[PDB]
């Protein structure tokens, strides 16, 4: 959202000095002068700068600044001088920052300058390449510093790449001048035994490996994974690196990501991709939801290609209607609440399936049409509303 | 076999989940339909279509 509006038109400036920001059509000297929507934005833009502020100084440290102010505060508002103690409620960017001095002994001033006093975001724009010989993965990382919204970053960056041996995490010092970051890569030896692949949590599965380059060890690789400066991320991976970040990685917003650069690369693996992420339950919800909607536009753009049946329709009588009649739907019970969101949005993405006439097949308008039909809802101790506003929808 | 023995016989089950399925479905969908029909026509009424 905040990347969306800052890129948008100009920025959000946290913390301005009395124009400070002449970018944009109002003051912000006033709060009754800000655009609603510049409102938004600035709430938004501070709850995710705190964030940042609890990565730089630990979440411990963070409650301890918290309690600290709200015990000045509840020793300041018993008293009954007039103010001579009540201002002692009143909290400033100076004495928070003191504050966090205090409790900490780090201050976060370079943070503080970068994020809440300049008022914009980074656009990064990645692509590796493998050395074989030297084995070591060659980053190209290049920011866009002069689209209007965009501001240079010069910290650190953490990367994680997924290997063969495992997942590893390096840190990348990102100054003005750099491009081409070289990083170490690790054995291969978990191609030449079957060995199950560890991955970023303590767990370790078993990957297919036949999509993988035989030269190559990294099965993955993500540009600041954390989410810890406010950034655009616009990387370069293979397709089938996409599907394996897709299918065996242990963070949603990876695979939210991975689904939204599958659509495009509408290769028969990728739709084998989302529809092994739709079918699996142990999945996050949300994920399976885009899942549904990322597989209707590969659907789309690989018709005069595709086999079978629509896509998602034998998964819908898979998973949601009767094993003996295939078009009647199950009688409603919403007693899951993730085959319920799933259920609800799988129709919305089944209809914008398109054939080669551009006109959507009769095969899955009469389907949502059957669903309309027979849905009964005399059974579950929830109501339908939802349900059948998402048919209507 | 049939002078002076006599067995009662009943009238033909429909126990299908199929079938009862789609009567529930069509008797519903027909009282809607009907309800919906005669409460437009004894009122006031719209349409998306002039005159319609």
């Amino acid at each position: 959202k905040i990347v969306a509006y800052e890129l948008k038109t100009g920025g959000v400036l946290l913390h301005p000095i009395f124009n400070p920001a002449s970018h944009l059509h109002f003051s912000i000297k006033h709060p009754h002068t800000l655009s609603w929507e510049y409102y938004s934005m600035f709430q938004c833009k501070a709850h995710l700068v705190m964030r940042l502020i609890e990565n730089r100084i630990s979440m411990e440290f963070m409650l301890q600044v918290f309690n600290k102010l709200l015990s000045l505060a509840s020793t300041a508002s018993s008293q009954k001088f007039q103010s001579h103690m009540w201002s002692q409620m009143l909290v400033s960017t100076s004495g928070f920052l003191k504050s966090i001095s205090n409790v900490s002994g780090k201050d976060i001033q370079p943070l503080i300058k970068q994020w809440v006093d300049q008022s914009g975001v980074v656009k990064f724009y990645g692509s590796f390449a493998f050395n074989r010989k030297r084995n070591v993965l060659e980053l190209e990382i290049k920011q866009d510093y002069t689209s209007p919204g965009t501001q240079k970053y010069v910290g650190p960056l953490k990367v994680t790449v997924q290997e063969l041996d495992g997942s590893f995490n390096h840190t990348l010092q990102i100054e003005e001048n750099s491009l081409k970051h070289d990083i170490p890569c690790h054995s291969k030896s978990r191609r030449n035994k079957k060995k199950k692949i560890p991955l970023m949590n303590g767990e370790e599965v078993d990957m297919d490996l036949s999509a993988m380059d035989a030269d190559s060890p990294l099965l993955w690789i993500r540009i600041d994974p954390d989410m810890s400066v406010l950034r655009k991320v616009e990387f370069e991976q293979a397709d089938f690196m996409w599907q394996y970040q897709l299918r065996y990685e242990r963070d949603v917003v990876a695979q939210q990501e991975s689904i939204l650069a599958l659509e495009k690369f509408p290769t028969p693996a990728s739709r084998l991709a989302l529809t092994d992420i739709l079918e699996q339950e142990q999945c996050f919800y949300r994920v399976r939801m885009s899942a549904c909607f990322c597989l209707a536009k590969i659907a789309n753009s690989m018709v005069s290609t595709w086999t079978g049946p629509p896509a998602m329709k034998s998964l819908f009588t898979r998973m949601f209607c009767c094993k003996s009649c295939p078009n009647i739907v199950k009688t409603n019970n919403f007693m899951s609440f993730q085959s319920y969101f799933l259920q609800k949005t799988m129709p919305v993405a089944m209809a914008l399936l398109r054939d080669v006439h551009n006109l959507c097949p009769k095969e899955v308008l009469t389907f949502i049409l059957d669903l309309i039909k027979y849905n009964d809802n005399r059974k579950n101790k929830f109501s339908d509303n939802y349900y059948r506003a998402e048919m209507i929808d | 076999p049939h002078t002076y023995i006599k067995t009662p016989t009943y009238r033909e089950p429909v126990s299908d989940y199929q079938v009862l399925r789609e009567k529930a479905a069509s008797q519903r969908r027909d009282v809607e339909r009907a309800l919906t029909r005669f409460m437009a026509k004894t009122g006031e009424t719209q349409s998306l279509f002039k005159d319609d």
